[PDB]
């Protein structure tokens, strides 16, 4: 290599360290409102609640309701707060813990027949948890009421609300209740010294499209705490990049949240949370020319 | 009737902030100098002048830009939606007081959804009354209220000084909701400057919407004799309503990023030049 | 299908080690949060498609 200067790469100082900056978490879907209510739907006409324009919650499994018998069908319960969904339903209902067997895609029972049934290409979560301190009555809860004599079967997504009289063997009924004609509703025991197969067990099902509208749920994004004066790889909201974030003097208006130059490379942002206006300075990206006698 | 808008139509769709410089973006911005519709929100009470009842259901083709003479404070909320009925989901937007109730609760949109207020007695002060607007099936999958309780009628009969202006946009679904609060002293048309349109809110219920009609009040005090659609003479305010269309134009910023003056590319032959040149002069 | 790491293409790894859920380290115990992580196929022979 004779005398005279030459190139070789760019000194890229390595990003030193991540950090994401979000809003904090305004809004929430209040699932203590969907588990701690004082009453629950009958499994018959059970309640298809719409969860919506609220931030999802993951918080642990043993919440209140404890989790029972808790399964994410088609999703992950890890990323639950990180896998963006819209379109929640929440269908909730009171049924006897033999019974929770009947939720998964196809599982037969009297729910499936007369009261409540689920798809086979289901996409949610199914907790049905034991309500043994909470619906249980120390005399025993007749309240929720169950079809069982119905001619034909439902389907999921269906919720029945009518009080039929059944025609067993095609025997005319002029509304008369007795041999091989009953009334389609029954009562469930649901006392405090049945068996734990016996005992109450509340069903909740968080069910949603994958994208299909405008996502208007969403999970939470954590925020960490910005540092300044090295070269962060930054994630806010809006974009992702590597710079060195400085406090400037730029009166970002109160609406405007973005900053940027003639030639449309985003230098100044905005704290998502507060109101700090930071520029982007890049980092080192010199040549690293060498110089030398041959 | 016909008038030309000088200068509306004006606003920031990117958050971004670009200092003292231009920059040429496409976006559905307001031609301007368009034919803009006049509606005339006016009382007149003479025996061959009939009550003004401008209240039509107007098209919402892409974009609707609006602008309200408003010192009376009676044009209040915007009826949204595709078939304007309960079967097909719809938007509706109020202002109760201060508050805006915005839903997409489809309720009944028959020729009488308008609000009425009343100079009552028991507070000598004109008091929310009527409430006709909705009666039907709610099924509501979004309810945004904001609940500032405020009033500031500040009803003059003389002249224009409050003009409000909003233009309302679909973009898959993120119904954006820009607006200006502007004092103004015309009486006779829009004033000829130049003013953006910041933007409010973008609900994101995303309904798929043609039809857009607007919202007012129709009651009255005591000392009028009748009833309210029967006798109204306190309607003092007066708007407009124009159609954005999909354009390039040019924006050019100040120091401190407030939209100071605009520039069409389709207008005219000097404006395609300071459009393409990507110059201001 | 439960797995900490997805596998790097080439490579079979067989560790009989129940997976670690719910913030409980589970030796060997089947219980909430924790089952064993090879799954077995759900198969009725001559079943669907």
């Amino acid at each position: 290599v004779e005398k005279g200067i030459y190139q070789t790469s760019n000194f890229r100082v390595q990003p030193t360290e991540s950090i994401v900056r979000f809003p904090n978490i305004t809004n929430l879907c209040p699932f203590g409102e969907v588990f701690n209510a004082t009453r629950f739907a009958s499994v018959y006409a059970w309640n298809r609640k719409r969860i919506s324009n609220c931030v999802a919650d993951y918080s642990v499994l043993y919440n209140s309701a404890s989790f029972s018998t808790f399964k994410c069908y088609g999703v992950s319960p890890t990323k639950l707060n990180d896998l963006c969904f819209t379109n929640v339903y929440a269908d909730s209902f009171v049924i006897r813990g033999d019974e929770v067997r009947q939720i998964a895609p196809g599982q037969t029972g009297k729910i499936a027949d007369y009261n409540y049934k689920l798809p086979d290409d289901f996409t949610g979560c199914v907790i049905a948890w034991n309500s043994n301190n909470l619906d249980s009555k120390v005399g025993g809860n007749y309240n929720y009421l169950y079809r069982l004599f119905r001619k034909s079967n439902l389907k999921p997504f269906e919720r029945d609300i009518s009080t039929e009289i059944y025609q067993a063997g095609s025997t005319p009924c002029n509304g008369v209740e007795g041999f091989n004609c009953y009334f389609p509703l029954q009562s469930y025991g649901f006392q405090p010294t049945n068996g734990v197969g016996y005992q109450p067990y509340r069903v909740v099902v968080l069910s949603f499209e994958l994208l299909h509208a405008p996502a208007t749920v969403c999970g939470p994004k954590k925020s960490t705490n910005l540092v300044k004066n090295k070269c962060v790889n930054f994630n806010f909201n809006g974009l992702t990049g590597t710079g060195v974030l400085t406090e400037s003097n730029k009166k970002f208006l109160p609406f405007q949240q973005f900053g940027r130059d003639i030639a449309d490379t985003t230098d100044a942002v905005r704290d998502p949370q507060t109101l700090e206006i930071l520029d982007i300075t890049p980092c080192s990206f010199g040549g690293v020319s060498v110089i030398t006698p041959g | 009737a016909y008038t030309n808008s000088f200068t509306r139509g004006v606003y920031y769709p990117d958050k971004v902030f670009r200092s003292s410089v231009l920059h040429s973006t496409q976006d559905l911005f307001l031609p301007f100098f368009s034919n803009v519709t006049w509606f005339h929100a006016i009382h007149v009470s003479g025996t061959n002048g009939t009550k003004r009842f401008d209240n039509p259901v107007l098209p919402f083709n892409d974009g609707v830009y609006f602008a309200s003479t408003e010192k009376s404070n009676i044009i209040r909320g915007w009826i949204f939606g595709t078939t304007l009925d309960s079967k097909t989901q719809s938007l509706l937007i109020v202002n109760n007081a201060t508050n805006v109730v915005i839903k997409v609760c489809e309720f009944q949109f028959c020729n009488d959804p308008f609000l009425g207020v009343y100079y009552h007695k028991n507070n000598k002060s004109w008091m929310e009354s009527e409430f006709r607007v909705y009666s039907s099936a709610n099924n509501c999958t979004f309810e945004y209220v904001s609940q500032p309780f405020l009033m500031d009628l500040e009803g003059k009969q003389g002249n224009f000084k409050n003009l409000r202006e909003f233009v309302f946009k679909n973009i898959d679904g993120y119904f954006k909701i820009y607006s200006k609060h502007t004092p103004i002293n015309l009486v006779r048309d829009l004033p000829q400057g130049f003013s953006a349109l910041e933007p409010l809110v973008d609900l994101p219920i995303g309904i798929n919407i043609t039809r857009f009609q607007t919202l007012l009040a129709l009651h009255r005090s005591y000392l009028t004799p009748g009833d309210s659609s029967s006798g109204w003479t306190a309607g003092a305010a007066a708007y407009y309503v124009g159609y954005l269309q999909p354009r390039t134009f040019l924006l050019k910023y100040n120091e401190n990023g407030t939209i100071t003056d605009a520039v069409d590319c389709a207008l005219d032959p000097l404006s395609e030049t300071k459009c393409t040149l990507k110059s201001f002069t």
